[PDB]
């Protein structure tokens, strides 16, 4: 295959980054795209890739938690009433959340895309 | 007791009542539909009606409860609602855990019972009915 | 049926109000159509219906006289001048006709859609 | 006494004449008709013509009449010309008093007789007839 | 037929007037359209009919020259050089001339359209 | 005397020269023809040639004459060139006198031989031959 | 054939001018245009048509260079990088060629088209 | 050593390496596609790549070479690129002499290495390979 720059890591033909700094997640992902052509929030899709990820990121990181490429992951439901209707009026609390991923486990969870957390960039080599 | 049955309230065109019991998201929809034709978890279609429910509910809720469920819950069978990430691929593979899968809705006293916050389907909590008697 | 709120009054499968203060037909109207979604000033299709709503008028009103919805009247109509030419030139001395029942009677008239009487809402239940 | 008999006046390319005698509108129109070939009662099809009609009128009015016919009339069938009303359905159903149908049009003395009024068909007023002589 | 009205004359069906004042072509045109509906500078399509409105201008008018309604008739033109080709360049003293009647004979002249005469209206009684 | 006969002028790239004679536009164009392949009245096809033209006429014509023709003529066979009357209806009866009709055109010195003017075909006055001289 | 005006040369159906005045490319092609209609820096199609452009401006001018009419001659290419790839990035040192011809042979050359040469102005009699 | 052989630099996901051999532009391209799978002389497809690529060249360059080939040629096959004459004619005919045509291109030390210059394909000069190693 391709290989990797240099302090990036390679896994299946991909390549990703650690990086410390902690940014709101539309600002972590933003600034991959800048590190790289092709770069982005790390996306997963399989449990070996998790695994691969968080091992990298356990090796390096200090908090515990991370973004990675996904947002606002309610406000794109499709939320009903129960009697069956479509809310024209509504009155939502605004809030926006944000995919996560912990450094012990494969597991993942969400923030406040507002808050501010290390991630890891990845492109196709 | 006009409209509604007793500890009910008539409100535009709607019978309404807080349950003070604790109830997961189902468990009160269903529960609400045994009260009588048509009725659900409450459902909040203007400004002026949920003024009228944050009242009730100010007026009626037990002092140790603070949430209450509303009628408002998300479809979508995945387990959060993105279907892309940010690099355009599909997500096709999701290890969001339970605990922070957020598919149901809910009013708190923190705030007059007024706007709508996201919440666990499986969370214990009482809960408001409402339906429209027949005249 | 559905129910009427508190303080309207139900007929076949509607709701009726009276309102005592005085508008204009426009400002009647669009007062009405703020009361509740599906409301404007009433409109009658069945004398039974004409009926229902006079006792409910006469029983609360002190002014004899109320607006129902429509508006206009002479304005709308297609004029010919008798040798059978359409006017294209006019000089009309301007006027608002706008319909008005009576408490007393079934029976209708006209008002200048500017004066101030009392009114009727209605809606479908 | 040129191109209209004696008492009409001559303007334009028209003969006119107010008729003292109280008369309905259809009485007037079809009294105008019998006059001369082509007659109906006036229009007034400008500012001129206008003009022209209200000084005639003024000129020829007895004294205690101060309504005049014109040959305005609303063509509806129906009592007033509403189809719909304002919350969208239609008017198929019309209980407008017959002294309140005003399909008929007039001049007044107390304006010059210069703007045009809606009026009842059934009033009995002078009236001015107009038609074209022949050259 | 129809009959014209005061102070116009008759021929034909036509109705017809001198006027006096003296105006320049467009203004005399344009004060033609303004005294009656259907009225411009009068046109001719029969000897019998100049004869008519000459007879009646001689009648009544000092000057011996006016308008009829015909303009700028050599800007109109197909020019051509005679080598066949058409001026795309050109220096043409600019000139409008403007079609004028005589009132001792049926025949035509020109003048500039800037000039000033006195004219005749004409219109379908 | 290189490309053009004597008393031709030599400019861009064509000969002329003004005959000091009196002749009608047709009489002119023709009289232009029977001179040279291709010749004609002039035709003045820009500034520069316009220029070029004024100062040869202005340098070779008889003090006594100051018109000289050009090869500009309408080619419309009525008798002027409105079709129309400002009534919108069409002139076809037409009643212009031949001293009134001027369909060709013309230089004049008391402008520097520089714009063109409408003139009567039938005057007899000097002209401007135009040629391409071959190579 | 037609004939070329005083001062220009003449060579099949053509008309050429040597200019002595230096101008840019551009200046000097613009300026060609408006000489006479139809004229432009001259160009050439034969070997013999560059012998007679070259006698004419050997005999007329004192520089040994004048521009003809072509420009940008390595703008207009297609370029390709030895990969196969076409250059979607570029830093190319801004350059503009412009045609040249010599005085003592029929060979050209270029120059930067913003330098300064005589010309020679051609066009169809 | 690496991704890259011994004297090549890794840079992003390719190694690079200046020859300070003297050679023109086609003897270049195909020696470097001598030294591995996809080689070429280089390719410079963004600012951090021509950044990266001075850098490495002004350090490795011999003192007496100013010169270096990259990898762009010119495709066409005509002898300069101008197919049209200002005059809308067509350019089929060229006369444009060898040594002043300039298809490949260069980078020179008097600039940093860093924009890129026309040049002759015959002249001799230093130059840079360009290849992706595998992983």
């Amino acid at each position: 295959g391709f290989c990797c720059p240099s302090h990036w890591s390679s896994y299946d033909r991909y390549c990703y980054k650690v990086f410390k700094q902690e940014m709101t997640w539309a600002d972590a992902e933003k600034f991959c795209t800048q590190q790289h052509t092709g770069s982005h929030l790390v996306s997963f899709h399989s449990t070996e890739e998790v695994d691969f990820v968080v091992k990298m990121t356990h090796q390096s990181l200090k908090s515990t938690f991370f973004w990675i490429g996904a947002n606002n992951i309610w406000n794109k439901c499709n939320w009903q009433w129960s009697d069956g209707t479509k809310p024209e009026y509504k009155e939502w609390h605004e809030e926006f959340e944000c995919l996560i991923s912990r450094t012990f486990d494969n597991q993942w969870l969400s923030a406040p895309c507002s808050d501010t957390y290390s991630f890891v960039c990845k492109f196709e080599a | 007791g006009l409209h509604c049955p007793s500890d009910w309230y008539y409100y535009d065109q709607h019978c309404y009542r807080i349950f003070n019991e604790e109830m997961n998201w189902e468990d009160a929809e269903w529960f609400c539909t045994k009260q009588a034709k048509g009725a659900h978890l409450v459902s909040i279609k203007s400004a002026k009606e949920a003024d009228f429910v944050a009242w009730m509910v100010t007026q009626n809720i037990e002092e140790s409860f603070s949430h209450v469920s509303i009628g408002l819950r998300v479809q979508n069978k995945e387990k959060q609602c993105s279907t892309k990430w940010s690099d355009g691929s599909s997500v096709s593979y999701d290890n969001l855990l339970d605990l922070y899968i957020t598919k149901c809705s809910l009013l708190k006293k923190e705030t007059g019972f007024r706007k709508w916050f996201v919440a666990s389907c499986i969370g214990k909590i009482p809960f408001v009915c409402k339906f429209p008697p027949q005249c």
